[PDB]
């Protein structure tokens, strides 16, 4: 069983909630060593990706 | 609340801390207490109550890009 | 052991609990208390077969043809 492919959130924006949550996901069983390093590694790559924001105000076609 | 223990990095560098491991298992079970999927969505995909983006936070250079 | 009105999934579905958020913060400060890379190597130093199938050397080319 696996959740369908729903596009919404993205790998970025580190937060407390997202920490404990994402942590358990990668935990699988109950590995503190993995969930630890992984959690940190994820946060790092998270900040890296996602560039700055812009305006973007198109207007063409129907 | 007395005594003079060592540092965390030190006690850890020499060997894993019982509190660290135990703690991890503590919270892990806390959430596991209920549905992991149902909650996973209710959390990671929270509906976000009346926050209006932290009262119009309007981020800029708080944390997104910098260097390397 | 205190009370527990309504179901757990629902009791939380309405809104995250303060106690829960608290624990989360604790863990964050826990790992952050010490470097990640430094501890990474320190931990691996322990006997637990770091090999692991030679860093997972599983086969995987591509396999895909559609012409004649």
């Amino acid at each position: 069983g696996h959740g369908t492919g729903s596009f919404g959130d993205r790998p970025a924006r580190p937060t407390l909630l997202e920490q404990v949550l994402n942590q358990k996901r990668l935990s699988l069983l109950r590995s503190p060593e993995v969930v630890q390093f992984l959690q940190k590694q994820q946060q790092l790559l998270n900040q890296q990706v996602l560039e700055q924001r812009q305006q973007q105000f198109p207007g063409t076609s129907m | 609340g007395a005594g003079e223990p060592t540092t965390l990095l030190q006690r850890l560098r020499g060997t894993i801390s019982k509190a660290v491991q135990n703690k991890v298992e503590g919270i892990l079970q806390d959430v596991q207490k209920f549905s992991d999927n149902d909650k996973l969505y209710l959390y990671l995909q929270l509906p976000s109550g009346p926050t209006t983006g932290d009262k119009s936070s309007e981020p800029s250079t708080l944390s997104n890009e910098e260097y390397m």
